[PDB]
Formats: structure tokens, sequence, C-alpha cells
């Protein structure tokens, strides 16, 4: 029985070293596996002048140590088939690697030889900054993040969240050696660090190969505190990048959220999962359970759309993308805010019963191999200080019933002035007092 | 049928705040009196004569005609 399946998911262990940082992981049957380190820093964490760094820093982050230099350093690591990915977002950064349970230790060192003595080779950053420059002009083309950009640009505008991850192009052009390496020495520490892994390996063997390359310890008290960030204001506001040369429109539309530790956020998930999302591709056209989805196809209202919940330490996204032609981004809009408020008024459990299976098929998918294992360890401790298991989540999204779905929707949509961010050619959707409107009453 | 088919409008941003993050009637004096004297002087030399010259046409043609209705003594200073 899937109950019993649930049950008999192995636990994930958690052991903090002395210095600080947390080893955690879950251990399966897998030949291979995926470890790295998550950390809790980001564009957020970032400020004017240094805006952009930790992201320079992840492009360097593999151009070799100290230890190893680049060529030794590339050459080590393809030579034993593991694979080394990372990323970085507003509020947390990661880097980890895919290889064999084998390797699981010489892995681990590597890991702590990147983030703990990368190189900053004073000739790669001249480099990589002509090509970060480059990613920038490729994704100024990608309408879906220049508009949640721009998205959170105004609805934290004026504060640390209204910041690009990949940050100013006068950042990029000046930003030195120094900042990078002030950046790594101030950021990367492991109190806010956390060694994730899962596959096959041994909880034991890995917290050993831990204490061994991540040995730095901290003797004042300061060392051993993790700093709050001065929180973020939202905005009920609106920017329009205005271009009727582009083909299609982008509009997305958002109230503050609640913020990781908060429990509404599953319901808030359930919610959406009513709402969902659509693509000229998905095959079930009219007959789609998603109402929005229906009057989508039945009156070609858009090319895609979707729901999220983007979620922060102390905040949040809770609203919609749609990309639509420009002549039917009104009726779009229009049905759009229709079902938000049919959500705050008259939610039925058949909706809600349907959205929760559809969450928990969800939640079961984001655990579909080591990576995706790993990256939820990594996660889970840095966002909500341990693991929340599948049979946690299950009972949590089990006990989300209509007349709760209402009462959470109602209390973070119904209402309120929600920050809003238009590009291309947005002629026909207009003015925010109008969709300030589409606030309220069903 | 008119919003969509108006103008081929390339690269202008805006930005807008809800009317619930503002105040409705700002700045009165640091920014509204200062403009509503401004806009007052940059026209009182434009309509103010006109009137003006009206009300004295105005004036005269009432106080003559009055004046017309009034004896003149050197009519009868003679008899």
């Amino acid at each position: 029985t899937y109950a019993q399946t649930l049950q008999n998911i192995p636990e994930t262990n958690v052991t903090t070293l002395d210095n600080g940082l947390r080893v955690a992981s879950e251990e399966s049957s897998q030949p291979t596996c995926t470890v790295g380190v998550w950390i809790g820093a980001g564009s957020r964490y970032e400020n004017e002048k240094n805006n952009g760094a930790g992201y320079f820093v992840e492009h360097l982050a593999f151009k070799g140590t100290k230890k190893r230099p680049c060529a030794a350093f590339e050459k080590e690591v393809e030579s034993m088939g593991a694979h080394f990915n990372g990323y970085t977002s507003r509020e947390q950064t990661a880097f980890y690697i895919k290889a064999l349970s084998k390797d699981m230790p010489k892995v681990v060192e590597l890991l702590a030889d990147v983030v703990q003595n990368c190189a900053l080779e004073e000739s790669q950053i001249e480099k990589e900054r002509g090509v970060i420059l480059q990613e920038l002009k490729e994704m100024d083309n990608d309408m879906t993040n220049v508009t949640f950009d721009y998205l959170h640009a105004t609805a934290f505008q004026g504060t640390a969240l209204a910041r690009t991850v990949e940050g100013t192009t006068e950042n990029i052009k000046h930003l030195t050696r120094a900042d990078l390496a002030s950046y790594i020495d101030t950021h990367f520490k492991a109190p806010r660090m956390v060694l994730a892994a899962a596959g096959g390996i041994s909880h034991k063997e890995l917290v050993d190969a831990a204490r061994q390359h991540f040995s730095g310890v901290s003797f004042t008290y300061k060392e051993d505190a993790v700093p709050i960030l001065p929180r973020c204001r939202f905005t009920g506001s609106e920017i329009r990048a205005r271009d009727d040369a582009l083909p299609v429109a982008h509009v997305a539309l958002a109230v503050e959220g609640p913020g990781w530790a908060d429990p509404d956020n599953v319901v808030l998930h359930v919610a959406n999962a009513i709402i969902g999302r659509y693509d000229r591709t998905f095959g079930g056209g009219k007959h789609l359970s998603s109402r929005l989805a229906a009057l989508a196809v039945e009156h070609k209202l858009c090319h895609s759309f979707q729901t999220f919940n983007t979620s922060y330490s102390d905040t949040g996204l809770f609203g919609f993308h749609f990309v639509a032609d420009p002549l039917s981004i009104d009726d779009m809009m229009f049905c759009a805010q229709g079902e938000w408020m049919r959500l705050c008024t008259s939610t039925t459990e058949s909706e809600v019963k349907r959205a929760k299976n559809h969450l928990r098929s969800a939640m079961v998918a984001q655990l579909d191999g080591t990576t995706p294992v790993c990256e939820t360890i990594g996660s889970h401790l840095l966002n909500y200080g341990r693991r929340i298991s599948l049979e946690e989540w299950d009972s949590r999204i089990s006990a989300v019933d209509a007349r709760m779905v209402r009462d959470v929707c109602s209390k973070y949509i119904y209402d309120k002035c929600p920050a809003l961010a238009a590009v291309g050619p947005i002629e026909q959707l207009l003015d925010y007092n109008r969709i300030r409107s589409g606030m309220y009453w069903i | 049928i008119h919003f969509g088919n108006l103008a081929r409008v390339r690269h202008i941003i805006t930005y807008s705040l809800s009317p619930f993050e503002q105040r409705a009637i700002p700045n009165i004096f640091s920014d509204a009196l200062p403009n509503v004297w401004r806009r007052f002087s940059s026209q009182v030399f434009k309509v103010a004569p006109p009137f003006l010259g009206a009300y004295l046409l105005y004036s005269w043609g009432t106080q003559e005609f009055e004046r017309l209705k009034r004896k003149n003594p050197a009519d009868y200073e003679n008899d």
C-alpha cells in the first residue's frame, strides 16, 4: 500500500560538526550517488556594490582551486565519470556532484576544496567576465525570466530581494579579485552550509570524510551564529516593459507569500494545484480539469500559463504567469483573476481532492533520482532546519479541505494590492486600477 | 474594439504604485500650490486683459448713460 511504502522510506541522518556544518544524507541501495554542499547565500545577501559576485563566483568555482589548478581539477573529475553541477538563486547557492558511491569520499574532498580554496586566478576572472557578460545578453532574450526578474524588481522594489541573481552590468564589469574573495570568505561558512548526499552511501563514511576535509574550527560566538537578514517590503505595483516588436506578451501577477516556515504554504500549494498550468501541447485540451486551462483552450486565451508559490525565508511570491498574443491578453487576465476569486469564494471538495493527488504525485516526483533527493535534503535543512519526509508532507496535504483552501487563499489573495510585471506588446492589458479591482467579488 | 490597434510603441517602461501604497493629495505645499501659482502666472496676462478691458467699457457706458440723464443747468441760465 501507498501508506506503507512511505513509512518504509529510510530516514535522513543529520549530525552537526563541532564547527557548525551539518551533514545529512539518505542511503539507498544505489551504486551511484549525489553529494554536495547547499549554501545559505545568494544575491539577496549581496548589496549595491557587490551584486553579482555570488554569480561571478559560481563562474569560477570550477575553474580550479589552489591545491589543483584548472587543467588538473577538470581532468581529475572527468576521468572518474563524475558530473559537477551547481547554481545560485536569491537566497540559496549550491555545488553538487554525481558519481559512484565508491568515490563518495574523494568527492567530498573535491567539494570542500572548491568552497574553501577557489583559485580566483586573476587571469581567469577577466575571461569569465566576458563570458558572464554574454550570458546576460542571451538571458535578456528569455522573456519568461526577464519577466520574473521585473516581477521581483517591483514586488520587492527598493529592497534586497529586488535584485537580479546575475547582477548589474557595471558590477560585473568592475568586480574585483578582492570583492569575489571577500564574498566567499564572508558567506561560505560551515554554520550556513550543508553537506548533503544520497545514494549508496554510509552516513558514517560520509560524516567521517566530512570531519577530515571540513575541519576548520570557530573560536568566537559570532562565528557560530547565522546572521538574520533585514526583511524585504512588498509593494502593490506594476512595471510595464513595452515593445510591440515582440511576437507575444508576458504577464506575471502576484501577492506577497508567507515564507518557508509557514504551514499555510501547504494549502497554498494545494490551491495552485487546482488552477494548475497549461501549454498548447497538452493533449487534454478542452477536457483538462483545470477551469483556466479549459477557457484557455475553448477561447484560445494563451500559449501557456503557470501558477507558482516561490517561497523565501521571511516572505514569498504567490501568483501566476502567462504568455499570450497582443489581442488575447485581456480575456486571459480577466479569466485568470476569475479563478483566484473562485478559490477564495467557492472551492469544491471535488476540486481539492484532486488538487491533493496532483500535489502528492508532485512531491514524490521531486525525489526522482539522487540529485533531486540531495537537493531536497540540502534545502529542507537550510530552510526548515530539518527534513520533512513524504510520510509527513502527505499527512499535511491529506488534512487540507475546501473550507481550508478558501480561508487561506482569502487570507493571502482577496482584496490585496498585487505586484504586476508585463513585457512585450502589452497594450491591451491595462490599468493597475482595473487589475486591482479584479481582486474581489467572484 | 480599440485597445490593441492604437499605436506601435517600443521601449518605454513605466512604473506605478497601487493607490493604497500612496497618498491621494501629496506634497500640497512642496509641489501642489507652487504649481497652482505657476499656472496662474503663465496665463493672467493672456486672459485678464480683455476681461479688464471689458469691465472698463462697461463702467464707462454705464456712467455715461446716467450722466446723459442728468440735467445741464446751461439750458436754463436763460429766461
